[PDB]
C-alpha cells in the first residue's frame, strides 16, 4: 500500500482564511492549524481552519500550543463539527513555496502522529493580480532513496497542476518530499451569493453623466479624429507598388492603417448609444 | 567571525558588532565554555 | 492595575513598523514620488482620506 | 467483476446483475470503478426500468468519485442505439451541476447515437463543446464525434479542421482523438495533415494523443498505400529513443508501436 | 388640492379663497416663502404664482386611494414598456 | 478573451512602481536599465510605450519582481 | 448613531457553513451567532464572526440560551490570536425575525453598548437584498405614541479588502463578464436596472393595499411623510423640454455622419484589398 | 501565564539602534544600526516617561 | 498577446563584463557590485564569441 496520484479538496472558506491570516502577520511569518477529513485512502478534504498565536520561535515545532490545542477543539466538538485534524499550514512571505530547515522538522512530528499531515505553503505578498500562490506537500522516507521516489501508478491527472518549478526544486524537491495536486470544492448556494452581492450596482444602469461633461467629450474625440482622417487621405492616396508589404514594414509608427481607426468611431458609437437611450427610456417611464 | 564589546552578570547579555553588518544581542550556544568570552574577542557566530 | 499593564502589552505586539521618507514632488492627484532616508525612490499613493 | 462483466457481456442475466449490485453497495472507494463498468457491461443496450434508475439515483449521495466514473460509462452503456428513446435521460444528466454526471451524458449521447448524422446530436453537443466550464466534459463533447459520424468519414476532417485549433489544449486533445476514432483504417492523407501540427505541439499530451491517433489509423498499410507510412514509424522511433521528453510524451509513441504491427499485421480495427 | 398637475396657479383663485384683496397676493406668498412651507416663484407680468413645494403633513386615509390609482397607472406603463424594450433586444441580451 | 488580455496587461501599471533609469536600448523591446538600487540589470520591456522618449536617458519606472519597464 | 455596517465577504460565508453543520438535523431554522467587528468611525466594519449553541421554543416564545460561558472564552481566544478584533454584535438567519430578538440585544449591549444585529438571507439569495442591519433607539417614543423597543433601521452594503479580493475572482472563475461590452451589457443594465423599477414598484403597492384597507397602524412619522416629500418631483413640461431634443439631434449627429459613412468606406478598401489579392493570385497559380 | 507569554516573546536577538526622537499623536522614531529610520505608533515594553532622546 | 504575457512576467537578467574567459564554458565576470564569479555558458553562445 503506497502513494497515487492524490486530490486535495479545500473549502471556499478555508483559502479565505489562509490569505486573510497572511496579510495581517504580512512580514512575520504567520503559524496556523488545517482541520479536515480523511475521507479515502488517496484523496484529502479539509473544511476548516484556525490560526496560532504568534511564537518568539518562529514556525517550528515549538509554536504549537498544546492547551490552545485541545480547549479550542473542546469548543468546536459541541458547536458546528467535531471533526479530526488532517494537517497544518505556515506562511512563507520571502520566496514562493519550499520546505526549508525547521519546516522539515516539524513534518516529522506530524507523519509520525498522523497517516500523512500534508503541508500547505502560501505567500501572501506575491499573490496580487488574480491568481494565487498555494500549494500542498507531503514529505517522502528514506526506504526508497536509492530508488524512484513518488511511486506513482495508472493514472495521467500527475502532468498537470504545476510542473517542478525551478525556484522550488533547487531546493528539497524532488528526492525529498513530492508535490501533490489541489483543486477547489467550488459549491453552489454560496457561488452567486457570493458573485451577485459583491458587485452589484441598481440604480446605475439608467444614471445620465449627463451632457456637460458628455457634450464635451464629443467635442473632443472628432477633432483629432478629423487629423486621423487626414492621415487616412496619406497613406491612401500614396498607393506606391514600392512592394507595398515591404513598404508598409519599413513605415511602421504604431499608426493609423486601420488600429488608429475606427477603434475611436466604435466608442463615439457606444457612448451616444447609451446616453441617448438612457435619455428615451427615462421619458417613457416618468410620467 | 565577529567582535565582542561586553558582557552583563548572570546570563549572557552578549553585545556583539561586525562593523560593517550590525549590532546584536545574542546568546551563547551549548558547546562552549561561558569563561573564555572576554570582550574584544574574535568569535564564531551562526548564521540563523 | 497590574493586569492593566499586562493587557497594554498584550495590544502592544502589532507595530510592524513604518518607514520614513520625504516626499520629492507631486506625480497626480494618488501618485507622488517619494524616497527613504537611506534606499531608493518610489511611487506611492495614500490611505483614503489624508 | 470487470472478468466477469466482460465475459458475460450483454447477457442481461439476472444472477450476475445481483451480485454486481452487492458489490455496488459495499461502498468501497476502488471496487467503485470495478462495479460500474461490469454492471454495464451486462445491461449493454438493455433500457431497463431498474438499471438506469439504480445507477443515476446512487450517482449522487456517494462521497468518492471512482465510484462515479465507472458507474459515468456504466449507464452511457446500458443504452445503445435508441436514438430517441435516451432523450429524457440525456436532458437529465446535462442539466445538473455535477461535472462527472455532466461527461457521463456526453458519452451517453455517443452511444445512444452510433453512426447517424443526426442534426440534433451535432448541434447540442457541439454547443456544450463551447459554452461549458469543466475542461473533462468538453473534451467528452469532442471526443464523441467519431462515435456518430465513422459512417461518413469525409465530415470528419471537414468538422475538426477548426476544432484542432483552438486554444486549450483539452479541445485540441479531443479533436486528435476524433480523427482516430472517425476515420478507423483509411489511408485519408488529409487527416494526416491534420496531425503532422497535433503531433508538433507545444503542449505534450496532445502530442501523445496525436501519437495514438495516428496509431490508429494506418495499421496494415504499406508505403505504396500512402506515403506516410515510414515517415512516422521512423518519427515514433525518434521519440521512443529519445532521452528528454516526458513520460507522458512517450507513453504514446511506445503504445504507437503496438497498435501498428497488431495481431502479427493480420486483424485491424474497424467500428464499421 | 392640484398635486402639480397644473400648479402654476392664477391670482384671483388665491384672492377668492382665501378672500384677501388683490394686491396682498404677492406679501401673502412672500410671508409663505419666508417661513419656508414652500419654495415657488413669483410672476407678476401674469400674476401667475408657480409652485415648488417640499412640506409634508398628514394625508388623511381617502388620499391613498387616489394615490393607488396613480401608482396603478404608474404600475402598467412601466411593466408593459419594459416587455416592449425586452422583446425588442432579446437577442443581444444574453 | 482578447478584453481579459487587454485588462491584465493594462494594470500592470497600476503598482507601488520603483523608479530606476533608461541607459541603453539593445534591439526591438529590450533593454538595458539601471535602478536607484544600483546593480545594473537586463529586462524586457512592454508593448505600449512609444519609444520616441528614451533616447539617451528617462526617468523610468520599474516592476518590484519581473523588473520590467512600465 | 451608525452610519453603516460593511459586509466584508467572510462573515455571511461563514453563516452559510454552520447553517449548514446544523442543517442535516435543522428544525430550529435559526441560528445565532456572535458578529464580531472593527469600529471605526461613525461607519461601521465587519471582519470576522463565529457562533453559539442556542436553543428557543415557540411555546412560551421567551424560552432560550445564549451561553454567556462560551461566549466569553472563544472570544477570548480570538483576541488572543488577533487583538485588533473585538466584538461589534451579533446575527441570526431565517429572514422572519422573531418575537425574542428583543431579549437577545437588550442582553448582550451589555459587551458593546451600541450593539448592532444582522440579519442574512442564507435561503433567499435572488433579487435584492444581502442583508438588513437593525439598531435600537428609545426616545420618550413620538409626539403622541406609547413607548416600546422599536427596532431601527441603518443601511447596509458589502465592502471588500484587498488580499481577499484575490480569493473572490480566483475562487469564482465561472462567468468572468466586465462592464466593457458597452452595447450588449449596458443595455443589459438598463433591462434589470428597470426590472427592480418595477419590482420597488410593486412593494409599495403592496404596502398601501394593506393600510388603506387598514390593517396594520399608519405609521404618521416617516412611512408617507417622507412619500409625500417624493410624490411631487416627475417634473414634465412639455414646451421648453421639448426642445431638449436638438440636443437629442445632436447626441444623433455624431452617430450618423461620422460613424455610419467611416465604417462602410473602411470596410470597402477590404473589399478591393480582397479582389485584387483573389484574382492576381489566381492568374498567377497557372 | 501573561508574563510568561511575554517572557517567550522577548526571544531570540536584539537589535540595538537609536531613538532620535519622540511624539504623542507614544509616537517614536527608531534609527537602527542598519542606518534604517523606522516609525512606530506604539512604543512596547517600556515606559515613555523612562526614555528620552 | 497571450505568449508575449508571460514571456514578460519573468525575473530579469545580469549584466556582467567578461574579464577572460576559463577553459571548457567557464569564463571570468564581475558583474558590477560584487565578486568576481566562473560561471557556465549556454548552448547558444560559444568560447570563440567571447
Ligand atoms: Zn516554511
Amino acid at each position: 500500500a503506497v502513494d497515487t496520484a492524490e486530490q486535495v479538496y479545500i473549502s471556499s472558506l478555508a483559502l479565505l482564511k489562509m490569505l486573510k491570516h497572511g496579510r495581517a502577520g504580512v512580514p512575520m511569518e504567520v503559524m496556523g492549524l488545517m482541520l479536515g477529513e480523511f475521507v479515502d485512502d488517496y484523496t484529502v478534504r479539509v473544511i476548516d481552519v484556525f490560526a496560532m498565536p504568534q511564537s518568539g520561535t518562529g514556525v517550528s515545532v515549538e509554536a504549537v500550543d498544546p492547551v490552545f490545542q485541545a480547549k479550542m477543539l473542546d469548543m468546536l466538538k459541541q458547536t458546528g463539527r467535531p471533526e479530526m485534524v488532517v494537517g497544518w499550514y505556515h506562511s512563507h512571505p520571502g520566496f514562493g513555496c519550499w520546505l526549508s530547515g525547521v519546516d522539515i522538522n516539524t513534518q516529522q512530528s506530524f507523519e509520525a502522529l498522523s497517516e500523512r499531515a500534508v503541508a500547505v505553503v502560501v505567500d501572501p505578498i506575491q499573490s496580487v493580480k488574480g491568481k494565487v500562490v498555494i500549494d500542498a506537500f507531503r514529505l517522502i522516507n528514506a526506504n526508497m532513496m536509492v530508488l524512484g521516489h513518488e511511486p506513482r501508478q495508472t493514472t495521467s491527472n500527475l502532468g498537470h497542476l504545476n510542473k517542478p518549478s525551478i525556484q522550488a526544486l533547487i531546493h528539497g524537491l524532488n528526492r525529498h518530499y513530492y508535490s501533490i495536486t489541489i483543486n477547489y470544492r467550488k459549491n453552489e448556494l454560496e457561488q452567486k451569493m457570493l458573485l451577485n452581492l459583491h458587485k452589484k450596482s441598481w440604480m446605475e444602469g439608467l444614471t445620465l453623466q449627463d451632457y456637460s461633461e458628455h457634450c464635451k467629450h464629443n467635442e473632443s474625440v472628432v477633432k483629432e479624429m478629423l487629423e486621423l482622417a487626414k492621415n487616412y487621405n496619406k497613406a491612401v492616396e500614396e498607393e506606391d507598388k514600392m512592394t507595398p508589404e515591404q513598404l508598409a514594414i519599413k513605415n511602421v509608427g504604431k499608426q493609423d492603417p486601420k488600429r488608429h481607426l475606427e477603434e475611436h468611431v466604435d466608442v463615439l458609437m457606444t457612448s451616444n448609444i447609451v446616453q441617448c437611450l438612457a435619455a428615451m427610456l427615462d421619458t417613457v417611464v416618468f410620467k | 567571525c565577529t567582535k565582542i564589546i561586553n558582557a552583563d552578570s548572570e546570563d549572557p547579555k552578549y553585545i556583539i558588532n561586525v562593523k560593517q553588518f550590525a549590532k546584536f544581542v545574542v546568546d551563547l550556544s551549548d558547546q562552549v565554555a561561558p569563561t573564555d568570552i572576554e570582550e574584544g574577542m574574535r568569535v564564531g557566530v551562526d548564521r540563523n | 492595575k497590574q493586569y492593566e499593564k499586562s493587557e497594554n502589552d498584550l495590544k502592544a505586539l502589532q507595530s510592524v513598523g513604518q518607514i520614513v521618507g520625504e516626499v520629492l514632488k507631486q506625480l497626480t492627484e494618488e501618485k507622488f514620488i517619494v524616497k527613504a532616508t537611506n534606499g531608493p525612490r518610489y511611487v506611492v499613493g495614500c490611505r483614503r482620506q489624508l | 467483476s470487470l472478468g466477469l462483466g466482460l465475459a458475460a457481456m450483454g447477457t442481461a442475466r439476472q444472477d450476475v446483475y445481483d451480485l454486481l449490485k452487492t458489490n455496488l453497495y459495499q461502498d468501497d472507494a476502488v471496487t467503485g470503478e470495478a462495479a460500474g463498468l461490469a454492471l454495464g457491461l451486462v445491461m449493454l443496450g438493455s433500457k431497463n426500468a431498474q438499471a438506469i434508475e439504480d445507477m443515476v439515483g446512487y450517482a449522487q449521495e456517494t462521497q468518492h468519485e471512482k465510484i462515479l466514473r465507472g458507474l459515468a460509462v456504466g449507464i452511457a452503456l446500458v443504452m445503445y442505439g435508441r436514438m430517441e428513446e435516451a432523450d429524457a435521460l440525456i436532458e437529465s444528466l446535462c442539466r445538473d451541476k455535477d461535472p462527472i454526471l455532466r461527461r457521463s451524458g456526453m458519452y451517453t449521447v455517443a452511444m445512444a447515437y452510433c453512426g447517424s448524422g443526426n442534426n440534433k446530436a451535432i448541434r447540442r453537443l457541439l454547443h456544450v463543446a463551447v459554452s461549458d466550464v469543466n475542461d473533462d466534459v468538453r473534451r467528452a463533447a469532442v471526443e464523441s464525434l467519431g462515435f456518430i459520424l465513422f459512417r461518413t468519414p469525409e465530415q470528419c476532417p471537414s468538422v475538426v479542421s477548426l476544432l484542432s485549433e483552438s486554444y486549450n489544449p483539452h479541445v485540441r486533445y479531443g479533436a486528435a482523438m476524433a480523427l482516430g476514432i472517425c476515420c478507423a483504417g483509411t489511408g485519408n492523407k488529409e487527416a494526416i495533415n491534420l496531425l503532422e501540427p497535433m503531433t508538433n505541439d507545444p503542449v505534450n499530451y496532445v502530442r501523445q494523443g496525436a501519437l495514438i491517433a495516428s496509431a490508429l489509423i494506418m495499421i496494415q498499410q504499406t508505403e505504396i498505400t500512402c506515403p506516410k507510412v515510414n515517415q512516422f514509424r521512423q518519427l515514433y522511433s525518434k521519440v521512443i529513443n529519445d532521452k528528454h521528453d516526458d513520460v507522458m510524451a512517450k507513453f504514446g509513441a511506445i503504445l504507437a508501436q503496438g497498435i501498428l504491427d497488431a495481431g502479427g499485421h493480420n486483424v485491424t480495427i474497424s467500428l464499421q | 388640492t392640484r398635486p402639480a398637475n397644473h400648479r402654476q396657479l392664477t391670482f384671483e383663485e388665491i384672492a377668492k379663497s382665501a378672500k384677501i384683496t388683490v394686491n396682498e397676493v404677492e406679501l401673502l406668498v412672500m410671508k409663505a416663502l419666508s417661513v419656508g412651507l414652500v419654495k415657488g416663484s413669483i410672476d407678476e407680468v401674469d400674476k401667475r404664482v408657480h409652485m415648488t413645494w417640499v412640506q409634508p403633513r398628514v394625508l388623511d386615509l381617502q388620499q391613498i386611494k387616489g394615490m393607488k390609482d396613480r401608482l396603478e397607472f404608474w404600475c402598467t406603463d412601466v411593466k408593459s414598456m419594459e416587455m416592449l424594450v425586452e422583446h425588442q433586444a432579446h437577442d443581444i441580451l444574453t | 478573451e482578447f478584453l481579459h488580455a487587454q485588462e491584465e496587461v493594462k494594470r500592470i501599471q497600476s503598482i507601488p512602481l520603483v523608479i530606476g533609469q533608461f541607459l541603453e536600448a539593445v534591439d526591438q523591446n529590450t533593454a538595458i536599465v539601471g535602478s536607484t538600487t544600483g546593480s545594473n540589470y537586463y529586462v524586457r520591456i512592454l508593448s505600449t510605450i512609444d519609444r520616441e522618449l528614451l533616447k539617451p536617458n528617462a526617468s523610468v519606472a520599474l516592476h518590484k519582481h519581473s523588473n520590467a519597464l512600465v | 448613531a451608525v452610519q453603516k455596517v460593511v459586509v466584508h465577504p467572510l462573515v455571511l460565508l461563514s453563516v452559510v457553513d454552520h447553517f449548514n453543520r446544523i442543517g442535516k438535523v435543522g428544525n430550529q431554522k435559526r441560528v445565532v451567532g456572535v458578529l464580531l467587528g472593527s469600529w471605526q468611525k461613525k461607519v461601521l466594519d465587519v471582519s470576522n464572526s463565529f457562533a453559539v449553541p442556542f436553543d428557543e421554543d415557540d411555546k412560551d416564545d421567551s424560552v432560550w440560551f445564549l451561553d454567556h460561558d462560551y461566549l466569553e472564552n472563544m472570544y477570548g481566544m480570538f483576541k488572543k490570536v488577533n487583538a485588533r478584533e473585538r466584538i461589534v454584535g451579533w446575527y441570526h438567519t431565517g429572514p422572519k425575525l422573531h418575537k425574542n430578538d428583543i431579549a437577545i440585544n437588550e442582553l448582550m449591549k451589555r459587551y458593546c453598548p451600541n450593539s448592532v444585529l444582522v440579519i442574512i438571507d442564507v435561503k433567499p439569495k435572488d433579487l435584492g437584498l444581502p442583508t438588513e442591519a437593525y439598531i435600537s433607539v428609545e426616545e420618550v417614543h413620538d409626539d403622541g405614541t406609547p413607548t416600546s423597543k422599536t427596532f431601527e433601521h441603518v443601511t447596509s452594503e458589502i465592502g471588500a479588502e484587498e488580499a481577499e479580493e484575490v480569493g473572490v475572482e480566483h475562487l469564482l472563475r465561472d462567468i468572468k463578464d466586465t462592464t466593457v461590452g458597452t452595447l450588449s451589457q449596458r443595455i443589459t443594465n438598463q433591462v434589470h436596472g428597470l426590472k427592480g423599477l418595477n419590482s420597488k414598484l410593486l412593494d409599495i403597492r403592496s404596502y398601501l393595499e394593506k393600510v388603506a384597507t387598514g390593517k396594520l397602524p399608519i405609521n404618521h412619522q416617516i412611512i408617507y411623510q417622507l412619500q409625500d416629500v417624493f410624490n411631487l418631483l416627475p417634473d414634465v413640461s412639455l414646451q421648453e423640454f421639448v426642445k431638449a431634443f436638438y440636443l437629442k439631434t445632436n447626441d444623433q449627429m455624431v452617430v450618423v455622419y461620422l460613424a455610419s459613412l467611416i465604417r462602410s468606406v473602411v470596410a470597402l478598401h477590404n473589399l478591393i484589398n480582397n479582389k485584387i489579392a483573389n484574382r492576381d493570385a489566381e492568374k498567377k497559380e497557372g | 501565564e501573561n508574563s510568561e507569554k511575554i517572557k517567550v516573546n522577548k526571544t531570540l536577538p536584539y537589535l540595538v539602534s537609536n531613538v532620535i526622537e519622540l511624539l504623542d499623536v507614544k509616537c517614536a522614531v527608531i534609527k537602527t544600526s542598519t542606518r534604517q529610520t523606522y516609525f512606530l505608533p506604539v512604543i512596547g515594553l517600556v515606559d515613555a516617561e523612562k526614555l528620552k532622546p | 498577446l497571450r505568449e508575449e504575457l508571460q514571456l514578460l512576467q519573468e525575473q530579469g537578467s545580469y549584466v556582467g563584463e567578461v574579464v577572460r574567459a576559463m577553459d571548457k564554458k567557464k569564463v571570468l565576470v564581475k558583474v558590477h557590485p560584487e565578486g568576481k564569479f566562473v560561471v557556465d555558458v549556454d548552448k547558444n553562445i560559444d568560447i570563440n564569441d567571447v
